[PDB]
């Protein structure tokens, strides 16, 4: 009436919960790159010679 | 090329007249010139002035 060893298991199942990968879009930056410093339009000379 | 010449100088110095259908640049007032030597960057008009 006691507990005895039974037949060895024939296989093992290991369960884990996993989600999946999306598409590669690689959206690097809101406003991207190093935007260049640049000329103010027209500007004009702010200096003249004497005479 | 008269206008490119007139831009390489303080603007009053080279007065571009219109003698004929073509445009001639003339040295109207040499005194206004500031020495900026910007003609010397032109490579084709550094030989003219």
């Amino acid at each position: 009436g006691g507990l005895t060893c039974a037949s060895a298991p024939q296989g093992t199942l290991r369960i884990l919960e996993g989600p999946q990968q999306s598409l590669s879009g690689s959206p690097l930056q809101p406003i991207p790159a190093s935007p260049p410093p640049q000329i103010p339009p027209g500007l004009r000379p702010r200096f003249c010679a004497f005479g | 090329a008269a206008e490119e010449l007139s831009r390489c100088f303080s603007p009053g110095v080279i007065e571009v007249q219109e003698v004929q259908g073509k445009k001639v640049a003339r040295v109207a007032n040499p005194r206004l010139d500031t020495f900026s030597r910007e003609i010397f960057r032109n490579e084709k008009l550094k030989k003219v002035v």
